[PDB]
């Protein structure tokens, strides 16, 4: 089992040239082949192309020939087997049909096939301008005071385009946190929130600060849970 | 394919050419001619001491093949089952993926217990069954 | 019923034969002392797991006195003794004219204030030097005492190894491939014969190379009785070695406190001799117990009543001999001790910290041990402390002439051999040649 | 069963375990690491001279098995009949009674005449018949 | 003279060249010397093209 590092949150307007990268770690990058694939909004994943990092052999789809041109670098050995390398993908003259999730895959050895995938790079090929998330803290929940456990979190009003990474106290509070599904509005803008279930018998001596981040709009806005309660849950 | 010229290549392509790895292993480009009137010099002592260590590495494995019925050839199978607890990977999988290089670092541990079991099922049991089975 | 020849390899059958052996030694000091005379810098190492396989139903006849391993140990040590000190300082031009007197006080010791001519760093320039040495190292020839050194006669002397331990460590013997050493871990031995529980070892016991006469220092101690090694016994004339049941601890000190005096003989070469003795004049001082020994002697006199006829007269001391032959000559801390064997044989008996028991202790530096007619060795003095941490692991006896019958057969210590010293170690060993090829007929054959 | 750990036991139980007697026979507990700056000492000379005598005892019998078609295994029969004049005891009788120990002292005499006959019926006749019989 | 102090001196070899010639090292049978004909080295580490 090897871990892949996929560079994300990069996107631009149609016609422009998109550059997607991926760092390979904890395996022999040389003899292990590299596969690239994308999936459209119509649930039809289109296989883009196959590339070899040891030899110049390549196999690419006709729909991704003049538009897509790939490149690879030399392996950086760590041990007698383990190595570190990277693969770049350049796409020219993009459309709204090219909008979707782009994945990088690690080879097998019947070897041409993959074995392990990366995190994911959600590419948004849209002509519309970038919007910065409007971070707002949420008042206490409508749960209970029995023991302390009760919900409390934050709400992200409007932004454009996904993905958006949101954590609590910069990679410290990960357990007991639910990531709300971020979905598009009537205006064409995405929206999300976060809910944390922590033992809060009464507001005091606890961490309520979160972390919000973005790539095309770089965000810093971090707001803590409201002390001036607007709910009955954290009362009786 | 060259001396160790298959070490880089996967187990499948390594088993394809392993005779050269044993051919140039003894008298290849190291044997030579082996040509004050005396041969008791620093080069004379060093060559004969190295000759002892040369046969020692060959004979250790040569004796094993002789006590396995595998002496007659390079590759010969045995009547010994593989205990799944030693290795859990697919037969075809290590042959095009893991390579002999990493594979030796996996078995080396139970290698002596493997050699112990290889002696009995294939020779101490199989060849000892012949004593009665040869004439019937 | 149709007998056909069948070939078998790896047949467990041996043939009595002797082959060239090699070392087996564990890591000793490692950092401080790296090369001691026996082990040297490169000795063959030993395995922590020896083949302890005991063979039931095997009563192989062991040869104690006619063992060929004993002769191998004899040649290895002497050849090593000649090799050791070869690259060291030659004392060939050192031996010159010697004029002296005795001490500042009229004997209240055995040292003599000697003067002599030694060629300094420069060959042309000669300097008259004064240095100390122990008794017997010089012999007279002629107001002033005029004499010569004992070496010039007999052999070319060389200065011994510096910072090299002349003390033994466990040296096990490993037989080569296709050969095995038969181990005899049997309780009793009648001077060679058939054994009970013959074992098969490829690595022997931790045998320490014993450098002594009269008494044995290290090694095998077969329990519950004292073992009588008999090379030969009916005829008094031949030597008899006796293994002890329980160890008899022996202290050995030398309260002679000596400094370091270095005089260069020609270019480079450095000669180290006894400097000056700090304190009162005193003997070496070995020391031993009174009662413990008596207790060990108790079973010795009881065993000889069983071996030899009735309670016939049997006591006396070491007869004749040179210092090294009749005295308990042994290496301890570096120097050679020549202590007396007279207070032992002082007891005449028929019917079957600690106490102050010492012997006439004397030191000697000029030593060509085992009679070195070629290369003679000069023992270097040891600055300060002298300790023992040694043992008694046996002894060597002799005859009572060639008396016919009689009632008088007085026995004393007259064992003059170094081979017999390791015969209390290699008594349980006998090398054999393995024959793996075996031919046995049985009802089976081969076809096309 | 241990190095020579079957010598005491009868021929039947001795033939049961004879691989260990050949296993620890070469590189077992005598091989070791084989580790002033020189290796020309008394221990260096003694180890290499013993190494020559070590292979000599193995190769003498190793060559014989090679010229008998018995090289491939520990126990392999031959096409040589037993002349009753050599030994008159029953096959099954020496195997649980006499033991290999005394048995070697019985054959040793005609052992060279046995080796002479073993070469011809099984190799100089059997393998020489193949020259014409291999292709038909 | 400086020798008498330190060591026993001997006269050196006559008509013997004290100048070096290519001395290659040959490893015995059942052993091999790994050749590193790589471009760069950072004071020991993993190589690229081991021969
Ligand atoms: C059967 O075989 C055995 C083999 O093990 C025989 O053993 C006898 O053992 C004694 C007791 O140890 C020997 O005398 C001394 O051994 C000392 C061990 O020293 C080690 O540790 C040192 C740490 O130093 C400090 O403590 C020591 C304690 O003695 C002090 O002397 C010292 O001043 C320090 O305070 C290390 O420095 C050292 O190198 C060892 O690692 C030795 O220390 C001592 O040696 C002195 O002289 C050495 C000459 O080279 C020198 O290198 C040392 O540094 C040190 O100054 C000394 O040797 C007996 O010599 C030894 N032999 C015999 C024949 O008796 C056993 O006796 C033998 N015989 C039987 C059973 O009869
Ligand atoms: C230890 O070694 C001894 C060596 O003496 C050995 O025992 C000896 O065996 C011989 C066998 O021939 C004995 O010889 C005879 O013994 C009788 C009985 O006493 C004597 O009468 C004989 O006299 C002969 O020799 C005389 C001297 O030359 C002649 O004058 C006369 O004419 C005869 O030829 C003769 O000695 C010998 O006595 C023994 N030794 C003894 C009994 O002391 C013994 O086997 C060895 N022991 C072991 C295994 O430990
Ligand atoms: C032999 O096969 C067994 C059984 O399949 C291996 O034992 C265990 O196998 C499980 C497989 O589900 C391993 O779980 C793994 O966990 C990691 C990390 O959470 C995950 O990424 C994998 O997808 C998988 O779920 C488990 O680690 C493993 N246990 C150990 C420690 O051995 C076994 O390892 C195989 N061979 C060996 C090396 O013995
Ligand atoms: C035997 O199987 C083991 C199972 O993994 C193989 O590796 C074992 O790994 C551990 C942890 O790496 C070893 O511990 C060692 O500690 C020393 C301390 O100095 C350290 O220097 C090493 O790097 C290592 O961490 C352990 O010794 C090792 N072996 C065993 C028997 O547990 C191993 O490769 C297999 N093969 C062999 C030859 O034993
Ligand atoms: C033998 O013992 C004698 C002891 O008498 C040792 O030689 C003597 O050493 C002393 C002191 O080391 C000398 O005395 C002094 O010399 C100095 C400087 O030269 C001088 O200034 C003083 O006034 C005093 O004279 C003494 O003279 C000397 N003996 C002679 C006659 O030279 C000798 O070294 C010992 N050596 C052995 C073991 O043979
Ligand atoms: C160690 O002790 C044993 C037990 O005493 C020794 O065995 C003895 O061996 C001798 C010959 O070496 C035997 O002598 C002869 O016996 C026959 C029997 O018929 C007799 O006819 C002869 O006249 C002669 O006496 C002796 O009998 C035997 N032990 C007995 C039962 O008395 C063994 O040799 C000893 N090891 C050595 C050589 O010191
Ligand atoms: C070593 O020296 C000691 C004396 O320092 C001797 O020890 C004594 O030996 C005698 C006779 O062998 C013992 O005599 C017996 O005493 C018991 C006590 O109940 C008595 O019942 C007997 O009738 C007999 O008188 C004595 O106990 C023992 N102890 C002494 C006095 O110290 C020893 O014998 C000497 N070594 C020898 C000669 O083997
Ligand atoms: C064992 O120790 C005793 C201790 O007294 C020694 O005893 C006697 O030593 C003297 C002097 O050497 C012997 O004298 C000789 O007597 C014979 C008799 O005919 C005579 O012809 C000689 O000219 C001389 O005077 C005496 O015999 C001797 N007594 C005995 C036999 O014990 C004894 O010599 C020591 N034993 C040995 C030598 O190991
Ligand atoms: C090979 O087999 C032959 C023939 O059976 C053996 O030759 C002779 O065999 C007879 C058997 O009746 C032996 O006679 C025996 O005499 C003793 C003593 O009187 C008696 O106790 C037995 O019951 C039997 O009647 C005869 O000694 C034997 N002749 C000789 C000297 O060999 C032949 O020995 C066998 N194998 C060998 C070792 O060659
Ligand atoms: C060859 O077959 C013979 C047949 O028995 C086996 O033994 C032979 O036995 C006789 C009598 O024991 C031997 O005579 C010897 O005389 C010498 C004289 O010094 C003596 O030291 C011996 O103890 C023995 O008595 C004879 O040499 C011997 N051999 C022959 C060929 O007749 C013999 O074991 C068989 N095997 C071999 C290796 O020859
Ligand atoms: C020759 O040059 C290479 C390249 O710089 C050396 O590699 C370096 O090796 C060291 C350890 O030997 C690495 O240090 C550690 O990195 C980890 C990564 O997580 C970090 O957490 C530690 O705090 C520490 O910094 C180092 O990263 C690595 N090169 C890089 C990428 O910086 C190689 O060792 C050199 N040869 C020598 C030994 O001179
Ligand atoms: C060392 O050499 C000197 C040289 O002077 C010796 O001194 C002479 O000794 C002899 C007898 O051995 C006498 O006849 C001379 O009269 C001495 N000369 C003096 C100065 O009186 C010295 O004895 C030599 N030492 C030894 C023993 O080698
Ligand atoms: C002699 O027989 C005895 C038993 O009668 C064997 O003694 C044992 O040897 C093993 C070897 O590993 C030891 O572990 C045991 O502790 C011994 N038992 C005791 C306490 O006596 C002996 O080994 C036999 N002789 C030989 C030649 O080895
Ligand atoms: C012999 O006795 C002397 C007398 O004490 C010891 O001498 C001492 O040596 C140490 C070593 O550095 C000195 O620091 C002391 O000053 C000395 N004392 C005196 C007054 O001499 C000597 O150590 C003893 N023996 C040996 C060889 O160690
Ligand atoms: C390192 O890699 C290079 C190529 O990248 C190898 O270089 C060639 O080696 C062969 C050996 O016969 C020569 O004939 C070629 O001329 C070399 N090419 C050139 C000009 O660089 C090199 O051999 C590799 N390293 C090792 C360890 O040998
Ligand atoms: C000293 O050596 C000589 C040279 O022959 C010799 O005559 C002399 O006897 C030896 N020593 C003795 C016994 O005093
Ligand atoms: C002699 O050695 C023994 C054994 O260690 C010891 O008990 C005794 O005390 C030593 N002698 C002295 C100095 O008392
Ligand atoms: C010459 O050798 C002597 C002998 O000890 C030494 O004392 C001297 O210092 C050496 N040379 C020097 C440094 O002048």
């Amino acid at each position: 089992e090897g871990q892949l590092v996929q560079s994300g949150a990069e996107l631009k307007k149609p016609g422009a040239s998109v550059k997607i990268s991926c760092k390979t770690s904890g395996y022999r990058f040389n003899f292990y082949h590299i596969n690239w694939i994308r999936q459209t909004a119509g649930r039809g994943p289109e296989w883009m192309g196959w590339i070899s990092p040891y030899s110049g052999d390549k196999n690419l789809a006709p729909a991704f020939q003049d538009r897509v041109i790939m490149t690879t670098d030399t392996e950086v050995p760590v041990t007698s087997f383990t190595s570190t390398g990277a693969a770049y993908m350049e796409i020219r003259n993009l459309k709204f049909d090219d909008t979707g999730t782009y994945f990088c895959a690690k080879g097998l050895l019947s070897t041409w096939l993959p074995y392990l995938w990366g995190q994911g790079t959600l590419l948004t090929v849209s002509s519309a301008s970038t919007k910065g998330p409007s971070v707002f803290p949420l008042a206490p929940s409508s749960k209970s005071t029995s023991g302390g456990t009760a919900a409390l979190g934050c709400l992200v009003k409007d932004y454009f385009p996904e993905p958006v990474t949101v954590s609590w106290n910069s990679g410290a509070l990960t357990s007991g946190v639910h990531t709300f599904p971020a979905v598009l509005q009537s205006s064409g803008l995405y929206s999300l929130s976060s809910v944390v279930t922590v033992p809060s018998s009464s507001l005091g001596t606890q961490t309520y600060i979160c972390n919000v981040n973005h790539k095309p709009s770089n965000t810093k806005v971090d707001k803590r849970v409201e002390p001036k309660s607007c709910d009955k849950g954290l009362e009786v | 394919l060259g001396f160790l010229g298959a070490a880089g290549s996967t187990m499948g392509a390594a088993s394809m050419a392993l005779t050269v790895q044993a051919r140039l292993l003894l008298s290849g480009i190291v044997q030579q001619q082996n040509n004050h009137m005396l041969q008791l010099t620093v080069w004379g002592i060093k060559q004969l001491q190295a000759r002892v260590l040369a046969v020692e590495r060959y004979l250790r494995d040569q004796q094993l093949l002789g006590i396995w019925g595998c002496s007659g050839k390079i590759i010969c199978c045995t009547n010994v089952p593989w205990n799944d607890s030693w290795s859990n990977k697919t037969i075809n999988e290590i042959w095009d993926n893991m390579t002999w290089m990493q594979w030796e670092k996996e078995i080396d541990n139970y290698t002596q217990h493997i050699y112990t079991l290889l002696e009995v099922s294939q020779i101490q049991q199989e060849k000892n069954e012949q004593e009665l089975l040869e004439l019937d | 019923a149709k007998k056909w020849v069948t070939v078998y390899y790896g047949v467990p059958v041996w043939k009595e034969a002797t082959t060239t052996l090699f070392c087996a030694s564990d890591a000793k000091a490692y950092d401080t002392e790296v090369h001691n005379v026996w082990a040297t810098h490169a000795c063959v190492p030993t395995d922590p797991n020896p083949q302890e396989i005991v063979l039931g139903n095997v009563t192989e006849n062991f040869n104690m006195w006619k063992n060929n391993m004993v002769e191998q140990m004899h040649e290895d040590i002497i050849s090593l003794w000649d090799q050791s000190l070869k690259p060291c300082v030659k004392l060939t031009p050192l031996c010159v004219t010697l004029n002296c007197n005795n001490v500042n006080t009229n004997n209240t010791g055995e040292m003599k204030n000697c003067s002599f001519n030694v060629t300094t760093s420069i060959r042309d320039k000669i300097k008259k030097e004064y240095a100390l040495f122990y008794k017997l190292d010089v012999v007279p020839l002629e107001n002033i005492t005029n004499y010569r050194l004992i070496n010039c006669n007999t052999s070319v002397i060389t200065q011994a190894c510096p910072k090299v331990s002349f003390e033994p460590i466990p040296i096990h013997y490993c037989a080569p491939a296709g050969f095995a050493i038969l181990k005899c871990n049997s309780k009793t031995f009648n001077g060679s014969g058939p054994c009970t529980n013959v074992s098969t070892v490829q690595c022997t016991h931790g045998i320490r190379p014993v450098v002594s006469t009269q008494l044995l220092l290290n090694g095998s101690l077969a329990e519950e009785e004292i073992v009588i090694r008999s090379e030969n016994i009916t005829d008094n004339a031949k030597t008899i070695i006796v293994q002890l049941n329980e160890a008899v601890e022996i202290n050995c000190t030398r309260p002679n406190n000596n400094t370091r005096k270095s005089i260069h003989i020609g270019p480079g070469r450095a000669f180290y001799a006894t400097g000056d003795i700090i304190g009162n004049i005193r003997q070496a001082h070995c020391n031993i117990s009174k009662a413990r020994w008596n207790e060990t002697l108790g079973q010795i006199v009881a065993k000889l009543e069983e071996q030899f006829p009735n309670k016939t007269i049997i006591f006396n001391h070491s007869s004749g001999g040179d210092p090294e032959i009749v005295t308990h000559s042994f290496n301890c801390g570096g120097e050679f001790f020549y202590c007396n064997t007279t207070p032992l044989f002082n007891s005449t008996w028929n019917n079957t910290g600690e106490q102050n028991i010492t012997l006439q202790c004397r030191i000697k530096q000029i030593i060509n041990m085992w009679q070195g007619v070629g290369k003679a060795m000069y023992a270097p003095p040891i600055r300060g402390q002298i300790r023992c941490s040694s043992n008694i692991t046996g002894l060597l006896l002799t005859r009572d002439g060639g008396r016919d019958q009689n009632g008088t057969e007085t026995f004393r210590p007259g064992g003059g051999n170094m081979r017999d010293n390791w015969r209390s170690e290699l008594y349980k060993y006998k090398v054999v040649k393995i024959e793996p090829l075996g031919i046995a007929p049985t009802a089976c054959k081969r076809r096309v």
